[PDB]
RNA sequence: GGUGAAAAGAACCCCGGGAGGGGAGUGAAAUAGAGCCUGAAACCGUGGGCUUACAAGCAGUCACGGCCCCGCAAGGGGUUGU
RNA sequence: CAGUGGAGGCCCGAACCGGUGGGGGAUGCAAACCCCUCGGAUGAGCUGGGGCUAGGAGUGAAAAGCUAACCGAGCCCGGAGA
RNA sequence: GUGCAAGAGCACUCAGGCGCGCGGGAGAACCCUCGCCAAGGAACUCUGCAAGUUGGCCCCGUAACUUCGGGAGAAGGGGUGC
RNA sequence: ACCGGAGCGCUGUCUCGGCGAGGGACCCGGUGAAAUUGAACUGGCCGUGAAGAUGCGGCCUACCCGUGGCAGGACGAAAAGA
RNA sequence: GGGGAGGUUUGGCACCUCGAUGUCGGCUCGUCGCAUCCUGGGGCUGAAGAAGGUCCCAAGGGUUGGGCUGUUCGCCCAUUAAAGCGGCACGCGAGCUGGGUUCAGAACGUCGUGAGACAGUUCGGUCUCUAUCCGCCACGGGCGCAGGAGGCUUGAGGGGGGCUCUUCCUAGUACGAGAGGACCGGAAGGGACGCACCUCUGGUUUCCCAGCUGUCCCUCCAGGGGCAUAAGCUGGGUAGCCAUGUGCGGAAGGGAUAACCGCUGAAAGCAUCUAAGCGGGAAGCCCGCCCCAAGAUGAGGCCUCCCACGGCGUCAAGCCGGUAAGGACCCGGGAAGACUACCCGGUGGAUGGGCCGGGGGUGUAAGCGCCGCGAGGCGUUGAGCCGACCGGUCCCAAUCGUCCGAGGUCU
């Protein structure tokens, strides 16, 4: 009855893995939603990300997203109701996996200083189609 | 609540590295050293860490090293005759153990390390 | 009207429903019975449970490995659930699907000498201003020559922590029978790593 | 030389019991291994030693 | 966490823009209020070529924290402020053409006509 | 301010780093051992006798009782459970 | 008007002289100290050295302040065992 | 000596010179001194006491009033590295 | 650096506090004091009495000694009432 | 117009304290009264209903936050179920404050020729670290428990705890011209409070990682090094600790009752809650929930585990040196902790240091190639380093051993 550890990963029935790559870039498109007086709604939740607080099962991450007025920060947690969420642009160069600092000042500096990485791109279109590869043999 | 975490303490942070360091210093150095029970607990922890590094002689690990110790001289003592020695013989190469007595002169617990190989 | 033993185990968050819940898990433990008690000799009603078997040299003497059943000891002795009888088993879960709250009585964790500040709740004193001597201080007691004493029970500079805390009426989210856990509504006395019992409440009538 | 003043000479007595609680305690021992000597409990003794061998210097 | 002398502002048509915060209207000691709460107010500024003139005690409906409120669906959600909208006395918009994101905790106050007229509903 | 009639004021050995003791030896006396005549009172303490861990008190007094020691007996002493 | 020159119980500010506000200190480091902040900082400035004025007397950009750690009249000494 | 507009200022440090005449552990409250904090910003309080933000230098830029000297660093922003 | 009122920025002054650091406080070895002290075998309650009780009555409570810690009282100590 | 109650007002007396009883307000901790501020039960009504009015009963719980004044008080502000009154050396300075007050300075008015003065006023004004006894919060040691040792325990007797609001539905019906707007029962959500925990929320984490200037040092360069606090500055942060966070508690229901309302029923052919007889009926009362708890000297009960003089006491109680179950010392540490105690592990051992994996943090390092004179950039790469969380490991520290321990009153 020890590694308490592998009990509590145990009871971790829910196993969210279809869930794409999301870092301290950007993430973009889409989450989930309630609303309506029985359940029902999905609403599209975009933006420019923030956070990444890590456990594994519990870890959830938190988004930018600005809007009309001013923005909101929106923290959305890992592994259940989020539905498909699927980003968009990931982007990054993450120089720093802590964007607090853009939650200050931030206007035309956010992209000044939110870089991108091709590098990720480049590896999205290799497992594109080389996933056609898969619909062919190994 | 606290002491949850631990660690073996006095002194601070500038004295706590002070300490270690220089005790692992002096230790190497000599090989069999007398001291203060608790110090020689952790210092022994700290030191002994330091040597499973020295395991190896790749650049990083050895400026590593030398960013807790000093002399080159004292690094190449370490990966020439110690370090290659315990080449099998991995985790845990200190023999520190208590002593009679007591440091008289204020009441105080002994203890000795060794090289230990 | 019910028990069982067990160990605390994580705290989390399972995404139940669709609302996230707070879950202390614990695992029972196959807690066998043993020597029973009746209140025609004892003078009550209730069962010994010894938790988790690790007992061999180290064990030694008595037994209720005598009893008439044995089963040797758990690694760390046996307790009594009142009200309670089986009927000649051991016991870990299965005695409760989800829906049956119930509270859980475990050991607290020890807070050593508390100081009235972080015990009973008091202000100390302002952050300046008046003196720095008192600033964390239990303020004063009770009036002058009378009273001309202190109260027997005044909420004091004293210890806190080290505890027997029974917690009440809490939804056993679920149960895992095919090893040992139980999990319910988050709460729980104790650290992540000491005994706690669970025990059938009272609600309705 | 402040506030708190002892109102009265503490009794002789009272001294013996605060002091009842001193007492003077005893350590304790036990033989050394393989000659005759006594250290404390689980400890190298000057001369003597564990099984290994290290120190022994006592002229 | 908007206590007794909270400045914050309002979206609204309205032509109020700062207002201070008198007394959380709920508990007889409750001071603290978030999203669906209201709070009896003190308008500290406004738009002067209009109505709800500067120093209005105002009752107002909450729309905007700072420190996110909790949500069941294991989330969480903020705003970058604190902020609401002047209901009058009879609890009502005395607006008509509220401004930027709120939040559907409202809904679960159920004042559908701050809802109708925000233009991002989370 | 007082060792002793007298310096005879302690050679030798022993433990001991010395400090100071412990046999010897000095004298009537070392209970005169060196700021030592005669050392009282508080004052700290070594051992022995009596009693004390369900009890509320100016600390004693009256009586009963037990426990310990002289007394031929019968009586006396110290202590304290009520 | 432009340069120049470089006036000042001028300004910011070390040394140095002050001693505001909070804090510590309170049989203290200490019979006034220390810690953070502080006002002046070429002047009616600060200071070394040698000298002078004193007890109803001095000195005083003045408080009854200072005159040797207690000054509405020092200090010791005497009358004086008021 | 280097560095900072300059500086007997400040940081590190040359030469020189100490580690402060109890130390060893533990790592409780309350204390001393010190740092950080959500959402709120004086609601604290006799009082913004206290601390805080602001801070160097260059440039841009400055009201009522006035003895024309001042007010002025008024107030409000920009820059600063290599 | 003098005494009111206001506003702006800023902030553990506050809501209302939570954590951390060191130096104490705690244990071990060495050194080791003060004011105070009628004697102590020193409990609450309700009464009493030179009107404010451990001690006097009445009742109830209380196994013998500490250690960390808290200041109601012992008309607490200090100052032969300013 | 009368008679009382209480001892918080203004006061009469001058008994304790002048070899000292720190006189106002605020703070923190409270508590006791009931003449009740709110909540609960109700009678009377000029009580239709809603709301109110007064009087009974009843402390269990609760009794907010700001402006103005040193202020108690009091007016206002927004709320409230409600913002009670009173005592306790006008509660509380060997707990804080030091705003008020009456020290020495100075002033305005003011009286006084005056020195000075004023139940006038303005400004400034040193509040002492060591708790000895009772007391009070917690932690042990001594003996006890009329065999000995380990685990499980009954609850004698306590301590906590108790609250309250809002809409929805019954139903726009009962009442009522209307306006208004219900009782009876049920559904749901809130505030303050207590309780335990860290998963999410968020703060802390003193060296876990990243960045940064001055400077001196190795060793020239990259690379690192210490001072810049008791981390030099910033950007981050797991465990642990935490409220802002999370889950719960009050309850439901049982028993006699308070005020009050009913039945039968004489005394007294009638009537009457009463005299014997019943029933209903409060947030109150005893509970039922939470916790301490056999030092409940009354020292309880349950379950197992243990050998009979061993050599002295010859009778009647014991004395003594070693054993049996056990227990101890020391050790290894600890979500346990001032110390102590408490717990677990002690080579038959995963307790702790180290090593390896997971998780976590930081966020692509030292070096090497390539372009750029270069600052650096590009690759090397989600790399390096790894504090606590999760486990696997005898690698090294828990060796060896010592000591205590029933030898089983009596009727």
């Amino acid at each position: 009855m020890n590694r308490g550890a592998l009990i509590k990963l145990v009871e971790s029935r829910y196993v969210r893995t279809d869930l794409p790559e999301f870092r301290p870039g950007d993430t973009v498109r889409v989450s989930y939603k309630v609303k309506e007086g029985n359940r029902t709604r999905i609403q599209d939740f975009e933006g420019i990300v923030i956070r990444i607080r890590r456990n594994g099962f519990n870890t959830t991450f938190t988004v930018r997203k600005v809007s009309y007025g001013v923005g909101v920060e929106r923290i959305f947690p890992l592994h259940s109701p989020l539905i498909q969420k699927i980003d968009i642009v990931q982007r990054g160069r993450a120089r720093r996996a802590k964007l607090y600092f853009i939650r200050n000042l931030s206007d035309r500096e956010i992209r000044r200083k939110l870089r991108a990485d091709r590098k990720r791109i480049d590896q999205d279109r290799a497992a594109e189609r080389a996933a056609k590869e898969e619909a062919q043999k190994a | 609540r606290h002491l949850k975490s631990g660690r073996k303490l006095n002194r601070h942070s500038s004295h706590r590295l002070a300490l270690y360091r220089n005790q692992a210093k002096s230790l190497l150095t000599h090989g069999r050293i007398t001291t203060t029970v608790p110090k020689a607990k952790e210092l022994r922890g700290f030191v002994d860490h330091l040597i499973h590094l020295a395991k190896r002689g790749d650049l990083h690990a050895r400026r590593l090293v030398l960013r807790d110790l000093q002399d080159v001289k004292l690094v190449r003592k370490l990966f020439d005759e110690i370090a290659p020695r315990y080449r099998d013989r991995q985790g845990g190469y200190t023999r520190v153990l208590k002593l009679a007595e007591r440091r008289r002169g204020d009441g105080a617990p002994l203890a000795l390390v060794e090289l230990v190989e | 009207m019910k028990g069982i033993l067990g160990v605390k185990v994580g705290m989390t968050r399972i995404f139940r429903d669709d609302r996230a819940v707070p879950v202390t898990v614990i695992l029972a433990g196959p807690c066998p019975v043993v020597q029973r008690r009746t209140p025609e000799k004892d003078g009550y009603t209730a069962v010994q449970l010894g938790f988790l078997p690790q007992n061999p040299k180290r064990v030694n003497r008595p037994l209720k490995g005598h009893f008439a059943k044995a089963g040797v000891e758990p690694v760390r002795i046996l307790r009594e659930i009142r009200d309670f009888n089986p009927e000649g088993d051991t016991v870990t879960v299965e005695i409760f699907k989800p829906g049956e709250r119930v509270d859980v009585t475990g050991t607290s964790k020890g807070r050593g000498f508390a100081g009235v500040m972080k015990r009973w709740n008091f202000a100390g004193g302002p952050d300046s201003h008046g003196a720095h001597k008192i600033h964390r201080h239990p303020g004063s007691i009770g009036n002058r020559k009378t009273p001309g004493r202190v109260y027997k029970g005044k909420k004091m500079a004293g210890h806190y922590g080290a505890e027997r805390v029974t917690v009440m009426n809490l939804e056993v989210v679920d149960v895992i029978p095919e090893e040992n856990l139980l999990l319910v509504k988050g709460a729980v006395p104790g650290p992540n790593g000491g005994l706690v019992i669970v025990r059938e409440t009272k609600k309705a009538a | 030389a402040k506030h708190p003043v002892p109102k009265k000479k503490t009794s002789k007595a009272r001294r013996d019991a605060r002091r009842s609680h001193h007492a003077l305690t005893p350590p304790t021992l036990v033989p050394c291994p393989e000659c005759k000597a006594m250290k404390p409990p689980h400890t190298v003794c000057p001369e003597c030693g564990y099984y290994a061998g290290r120190k022994v210097l006592e002229v | 966490m908007i206590q007794p002398q909270t400045y914050l502002e309002v979206a609204d048509n309205t032509g109020a823009r700062k207002i201070m915060c008198i007394r959380v209207l709920k508990g007889s000691n409750a001071k603290y209020a978030t999203v669906g709460d209201v709070i009896v107010a003190s308008v500290k500024e406004a738009i002067p070529r209009g109505a709800v003139k500067e120093g209005d005690v105002v009752k107002a409906v909450v729309v905007r924290t700072k420190k996110e409120i909790k949500r069941p669906d294991g989330s969480a959600i903020r705003f970058d402020d604190n902020a609401a909208v002047i209901i009058n006395n009879q609890l009502e918009p005395r607006g008509t053409r509220v401004f930027g994101p709120v939040a559907r905790e409202l809904r679960e106050k159920g004042f559908m006509k701050i809802v109708s007229l925000a233009p991002e509903v989370l």
